RNA sequence: AUUCAUAAUAACUUUUCGAAUCGCAUGGCCUUGUGCUGGCGAUGGUUCAUUCAAAUUUCUGCCCUAUCAACUUUCGAUGGUAGGAUAGUGGCCUACCAUGGUUUCAACGGGUAACGGGGAAUAAGGGUUCGAUUCCGGAGAGGGAGCCUGAGAAACGGCUACC
RNA sequence: GAAACUGCGAAUGGCUCAUUAAAUCAGUUAUCGUUUAUUUGAUAGUAUACUUGGAUAACCGUGGUAAUUCUAGAG
């Protein structure tokens, strides 16, 4: 029964597997979500605490949250539930699930390292790896970079660079959100549309306004003289 | 039908179109737009069928996608755009006009115009009521809402709109003697001059009209186009023929005559 | 042999920057010429490039000889490629007939492109691990 | 032709929307500040109008059959009042009430080797026969039913279930 | 210029004639009895703002099932 640890700390993942099925009860009769002791489970694992995130059965399907049993199920999947995508607009399909709560009948067990023990995994808690991409909104490099408001985010943005040989650059993502002169120009284009319209409907109600009192006046001479 | 109809097909075309038999299943369907479906021509035809300055559709498209072609001034890309009556086709890359107008024979001849001409045109009072604000207009035949109109102007009524700021510029009032023309029926392309209305409470009132040769002849209130004030005296360029009807032999005469 | 253009319904066709006429060719004592040699005859007598000159559709009157035809006068090359479709070209050589698949070959790779959500490498990585 | 449009008053609302969007040119004004400003446009938005549609809907008109003369009304049949539901009218459905509705001028039932029509064949005239099928209208996607999405489908080159 | 998100289309078309006999359909009406994307006209100054937040895909990465246009954990 294999085990898909990940260290979300480090961003490092790592597939172990057990086999000695006296060594895996702590996890038997447990949730999803639900906290774990790593003590009992083999050697290397003291003093670590795992959540329980996920799993497979031997059949292939996935866990999914919420079914709270031991076995499978078929569920009426839509759009926005785990374990289905939608192939169209509108479309739901009955497919059959594994339950939240595990049993022996798994094939893997997906977990998560909740706090670090005592000892190191050769590449589960040593190593590192780096998030793949910076911020793009401009108030998340605000946020993430402890920027101020009136500081000039353009050119604190992070590059990574390619080095195909010769003419390396770097390459930089655009900052949505950034203000320009162009968002300002537009925002006043719009504001003095919308007094402009409303001045010329005004105008026509006044004109319409005298039109009527004109003819008013035509109309009381022409019954004045009868 | 579980919904809108996309294709028209050759023969359920409108015949007034002169579409051939024999080129293939399909017609061009007009889109939705200021004219009916059957009442309307779509610039396809009228550059392509008409004027042979396109030998097929797709330089149909490429024409129209180089801001050429335009209707009622204004630049139209939509191949399918339902043009219908009254509209002027302007094509300043070429220095040339159009405006539809009905042909007596029936259809809509290709009626060349000066670019001076080619800025109004004539739209029909449908009704006329109070919007929301308390602000009167009334609609024309071609889609057309004009706000703060002459309070003094009813259905019925033909009014001269300038292409370039959509203002009405004058009207007319309906009543005998008005030179009209008829918009649908048989007496369809024709040019006439109003004798008298007969008016039917809940159906379809009757309107008497005379041709400039004096033949009297009857037509639906709803095909009646006012096109000027008295006789002889329209607000835009008539056709080579100027809407009188000629019988068969009358034109085989003519025909004879001309070629001599 | 005495060949003769003969030219009607002229069309000056601005809004595609051309020229649409009907072209005539009177050739007695042969079969027929070739569209090309048509084109070099309409360019020595309308002074015009063989580049800025395309005909089409050619059919002769019955009993032989006089065949006519439809033809278009550019201003450019850089017109009549701007205004022309590929086959004209490929015939002329102005062009070449790209090196596409069959139409089932090429559908049947989009129908099979279907199959796969996201990109292809990553598919295929995949499938290669998992074939270890 | 209206309790129409439109307007007013008092209140109401798990507050609808009255633009936190995008491209190219970059101008003019100085009280020179990354200043105030402003050109063609993309896209979007409430309501009304129009256009493309839809859903109902009036009147008249279908082949053979009585070895089909009564039919409908329990469980809606015909009508009334009130509601519910619908996009909306309406027994469309519910509650109460009345006993009605169709028929020899052929109802109702049965047959159809019946989708309807524009049309086709033959044709002195009057007729007879045919129309699955190039256009228009309807209906269906093995049989049945039920739904999601969407302006629009009871959709099947969509889903769900049974056979 | 891939992928993916978003939007739109997929209710058109094409096929068939099984059902269906006041049903469909035809001509003729009605909507003062309703819904209507789109098109085209119009049309809203209403009593942190140098422009607010947090999710997920695409992507790298561990995988599971004999198998499907199956998908799960993690960043």
């Amino acid at each position: 029964m294999k085990l898909n640890i990940s260290y979300p700390a480090n961003g490092t993942q790592k597939s172990i597997d057990i086999d000695d099925e006296h060594k895996l009860r702590v996890f038997y009769e447990k949730r999803m979500g639900q906290e774990v002791e790593g003590d009992s489970v083999g050697d290397e694992f003291k003093g670590y605490i795992f959540k329980i995130t996920g799993g497979n059965d031997k059949q292939g399907f996935p866990m999914k949250q919420g079914v709270m049993h031991p076995t499978r199920v078929r569920l009426l999947l839509s759009k926005g539930h785990s374990c289905y995508r939608p192939r169209r607009t509108g479309e739901r399909k009955r497919k059959s699930v594994r339950g939240c709560i595990v049993a022996q009948d798994l094939s893997v067990l997906a977990l998560s390292i909740v706090k670090q023990g005592d000892n190191e995994i050769e590449g589960l808690t040593d190593t590192t790896v780096p998030k793949r991409l910076g911020p793009k909104r401009a108030n998340h490099i605000r946020k993430f970079f402890g920027l101020t408001k009136e500081d000039d985010v353009r050119d604190f943005v992070v590059r990574r660079e390619v080095t195909k040989g010769d003419k390396t650059y770097t390459k930089a993502p655009k900052i949505q959100r950034l203000v320009t002169p162009q968002t300002l120009q537009r925002k006043r284009a719009l504001k003095a549309k919308k007094v402009k319209n409303a001045q010329q409907q005004r105008d026509a109600a006044a004109e319409y306004a005298q039109l009527l009192a004109k003819r008013l006046h035509e109309r009381k001479e022409e019954r004045a003289e009868i | 039908a579980r919904g809108p109809k996309k294709h028209l097909k050759r023969l359920a075309a409108p015949s007034h179109w002169m579409l051939d038999k024999l080129s293939g299943t399909y017609a061009p369907r007009p889109s939705a737009g200021p004219h009916k479906l059957r009442e309307s021509l779509p610039l396809v035809v009228f550059l392509r069928n008409r004027l042979k300055y396109a030998l097929n559709g797709r330089e149909v498209k490429a024409i129209m996608m180089q801001q050429h072609v335009q209707v009622d001034g204004k630049v139209r890309t939509d191949t399918t755009y339902p043009a219908g009556f009254m509209d002027v086709i302007t094509l300043e890359a070429t220095n040339e006009h159009f405006r539809l107008v009905y042909d007596v024979k029936g259809k809509f001849a290709v009626h060349r115009i000066s670019a001076e001409e080619a800025a109004y045109k004539l739209g029909k009072v449908k009704k006329v009521q109070l919007g929301k604000k308390g602000v009167p207009y009334v609609v024309t035949h071609d889609g057309r809402t004009i706000r703060y109109p002459d309070p003094l102007i009813r259905a019925n009524d033909t009014v001269k709109i300038d292409l370039a700021t959509g203002k009405i510029d004058d009207f007319i009032k309906f009543d005998t003697g008005r030179l009209v023309m008829v918009t649908g029926g048989r007496n369809l392309g024709r040019v006439g001059v109003i004798v008298h209305r007969e008016k039917h409470e809940g159906g379809f009132d009757l309107v008497h009209i005379k041709d400039a040769l004096e033949n009297t002849f009857v037509t639906r209130l709803s095909n009646v186009f006012v096109i000027g004030t008295e006789a002889g005296k329209p607000w835009v360029s008539l056709p080579k023929g100027k809407g009188i009807k000629l019988s068969i032999s009358e034109e085989r005469d003519r025909r004879r005559a001309q070629q001599g | 042999d005495a060949v003769t253009i003969r030219t009607r319904k002229v069309i000056s066709n601005p809004l595609l920057a051309r020229r649409q006429f009907v072209i005539d060719v009177l050739h007695p004592n042969r079969a027929n010429v070739s569209k090309d040699e048509l084109r070099e005859k309409l360019a020595e007598i309308y002074k015009a490039e063989k580049d800025a000159v395309s005909v089409f559709g050619f059919r002769t009157q019955f009993g032989g000889g006089k065949s006519t035809g439809f033809g278009l006068i550019y201003q450019s090359v850089a017109d009549a490629k701007r205004f022309e479709p590929a086959y004209r070209l490929v015939r002329y050589g102005l062009a070449e007939k790209v090196e596409k698949a069959s139409r089932q070959q090429r559908k049947q790779k989009k129908n099979r492109d279907k199959k796969i959500f996201g990109t292809q490498r990553r598919a295929q990585k995949r499938a290669a691990r998992r074939n270890a």
